[PDB]
């Protein structure tokens, strides 16, 4: 019942949901079943990149942006 | 993990300079001149800035909630 | 009072979990869990 | 982990700095030791003096 | 059969750090006054970290190790303070302690850099190096962390711990040109000149000389941030004066009980 | 797990006097003089300073052992001059001259400052 209506992506289960979805298109034969899927593991791949970037904006990101440039 | 307070050899605070450090490096300036541009003359407290890893990033990366 | 609170896995998400019941999260479902910091003078010397 | 990116690694509390290639048993880090032998199907003449034979053609 | 008088020359007086030269004393005299700028040196610091709620990814002792190497300014604080040890009352009590305060929580997206300046102290004098250059950086805090603690600052010398150390590092030295022969150089020729050689570059090293004894000592202390150079020394030499005069009134103490 | 405390270098110990004396027997007028929780610092100068008085024959001090923090210093004056005197002399002195100096480098430092 918790589960019904708190939505799925929070918090930390961003990596196990993402397993999930794949593992379910690959099992479902169907074309319409897997294109949604393969829609909502895209949209959850996009959601923990833009948080990645949103928490990494600085430090995390400018550490990177001298390594490059520095190797 | 994280860079030190102070030059364990001799003693000159240095955990105020990392992010300079950094900043100074990605502008245009080497390391050879950041480090004398900093401050650091003897070669005791320079190797704090060079041989330093900086791990805290990766502990970072596994964040409790959220 | 104390029902023995707990910190979820993965969830992170507080619990009170007493003897003789089952160790999972009130939602989800997992069965890792950790305790919180005891409440006691935890106390150091910088040295 | 097959070809998962670095982010969920991190999200599930690895890192992509392991090098693998390890079996958990029973919560333990097991690792197979690589044996080695006799390359078989190759014909081998040895010359053994602590026996009766001068020489000897193992296979 | 008595002392010498000894002369004093600044060469270089800055905020950082002081050049001078000691002429006319005796080397033991001289070391000596080193060793107390290392380690005899009354100074302010962390010593005692009550944490109460820490959800960094660092130990549980690595705040109260950072926390215990931050400098804290004490050019006229650490003359007043008493040694907690010899206090006459319980808990630290601010006439013999200073109390701080941090209480840092990340919760914006981005991770908070947990400074130095997060220390707030409760007297205005006793504050870390922050006044007039980024702050010490203590932690790094993600959203859903944090850090609540206090801890007292109290009085001490870096003979007890490398915390009350306030000079960086003494650049003590002697007769720049190699003249007592106290070093043999295998091969003069191969050594450079020392930045007060008064000697020209065509000669290596300046010639013996039997009949000389150690003068003219050079000193660079390089203060930290907490107490100032000249301060430092000052401090120093009254602390040598108290130890002789205390060791003065135990000897005529046994003298007299004998 | 039995590293000792860091106070147990300088602090005196309830019932360990800071300075005994104890006088030697194979030569007169010889005492040694043995300072506890004390190291190089106070018994360099001392011997350096005792070094210039020249009716001090003998003068030198060491450490019995370094993780101990205690040092003797052997005196040994000439027959009409003890050696208790002659510590306390080369003590006065020695004060007196970092007194001098810690003036001289204050009028210095406030000559520098601006002038
Ligand atoms: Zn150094
Ligand atoms: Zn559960
Ligand atoms: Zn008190």
């Amino acid at each position: 019942e918790k589960e019904r209506f708190r939505k799925a992506p929070p918090n930390y289960a961003m990596k196990k949901t993402q397993l999930l979805k794949e593992k379910a298109m690959a099992e479902d034969l169907g074309d319409q079943d897997k294109a949604k899927q393969i829609q909502d593991q895209l949209n959850e791949l996009e959601e923990r990149a833009e948080a990645l970037d949103r928490q990494r904006t600085k430090n995390i990101s400018a550490i990177s942006y001298i390594n490059q440039r520095n190797r | 993990m994280i860079i030190p307070v102070r030059c364990f050899t001799c003693g000159k605070i240095v955990g105020n300079k990392w992010e300079a450090y950094l900043g100074l490096l990605q502008a245009e300036y080497t390391e050879g001149d950041a480090l004398d541009a900093l401050g650091l003359k003897r070669y005791c407290c320079r190797r704090m800035l060079l041989a330093h890893v900086d791990l805290i990033e990766k502990l970072l990366n596994y964040a409790p909630l959220e | 009072q104390q029902p023995m609170i707990y910190i979820c896995g993965e969830c992170h998400t507080e619990n009170e979990i007493k003897s003789r019941d089952p160790i999972r999260c009130r939602e989800c479902g997992y069965r890792i869990m950790y305790k919180k910091r005891t409440k006691r003078l935890v106390v150091f010397d910088a040295r | 982990l097959n070809g998962l990116t670095d982010r969920d690694l991190c999200e599930l509390n690895e890192c992509p700095l392991d090098p693998g290639g390890y079996f958990i048993i029973n919560g333990s880090e097991k690792v197979l030791i690589a044996q080695e032998k006799m390359a078989t199907n190759t014909v081998y003449v040895f010359a053994k003096k602590d026996s009766k034979y001068a020489y000897t053609g193992e296979c | 059969p008595y002392a010498n008088q000894p002369t004093v020359r600044i060469t270089e007086l800055t905020d950082e750090n002081v050049k001078f030269i000691i002429e006319n004393t005796d080397l033991a005299v001289a070391n000596s006054i080193r060793r107390v700028f290392i380690a005899e040196v009354p100074i302010i610091a962390i010593d005692w970290v009550q944490i109460d709620a820490n959800s960094s990814v660092l130990h549980d002792e690595f705040i109260a190790h950072r926390l215990g190497l931050i400098p804290l300014t004490s050019d006229d604080i650490v003359d007043k303070l008493q040694y907690s040890r010899d206090c006459t009352c319980e808990e630290f009590c601010p006439e013999c302690s200073v109390e701080f305060t941090l209480d840092v929580r990340c919760n914006e997206d981005q991770t908070r850099h947990v400074t130095s300046r997060d220390l707030i102290s409760n007297s205005p004098r006793v504050i870390p190096v922050t006044s007039r250059q980024d702050d010490i950086l203590i932690v790094k805090l993600r959203k859903g962390q944090e850090l609540r603690l206090r801890a007292y600052a109290k009085k001490g010398f870096g003979k007890e711990h490398a915390k009350w150390n306030p000079t960086a590092g003494v650049a003590f030295e002697y007769d720049p040109d190699n003249a007592l022969r106290h070093t043999v150089y295998p091969k003069p020729e191969e050594w450079p000149k020392s930045e007060y050689s008064e000697l020209d570059e065509d000669e290596s090293q300046a010639p013996y000389d039997p009949n000389g004894k150690p003068e003219r000592f050079y000193y660079n202390v390089e203060s930290c941030g907490s107490l100032r150079p000249e301060t430092i020394v000052l401090s120093a030499l009254s602390g040598l004066k108290k130890k002789l005069s205390d060791l003065q009134t135990q000897l005529s103490h046994e003298i007299q009980s004998d | 797990m039995n590293a000792p405390p860091a106070f147990e270098s300088f602090l005196l110990f309830e019932g360990e006097k800071k300075i005994t004396i104890n006088k030697d027997t194979k030569v007169p007028n010889a005492c040694l003089f043995t300072i506890n929780k004390e190291d190089h610092t106070l018994g360099n100068i001392i011997k350096s300073q005792l070094l210039k008085d020249p009716q001090v024959l003998f003068a030198g001090y060491k450490v019995p052992h370094p993780l101990e923090h205690k040092i003797i210093i052997r005196v040994q004056t000439t027959p009409d001059y003890s050696p208790q005197e002659a510590f306390t002399n080369a003590i006065t002195d020695l004060i007196s001259e970092l007194s001098l100096l810690e003036e001289r480098f204050r009028v210095a430092i406030k000559d520098k400052q601006e002038g």
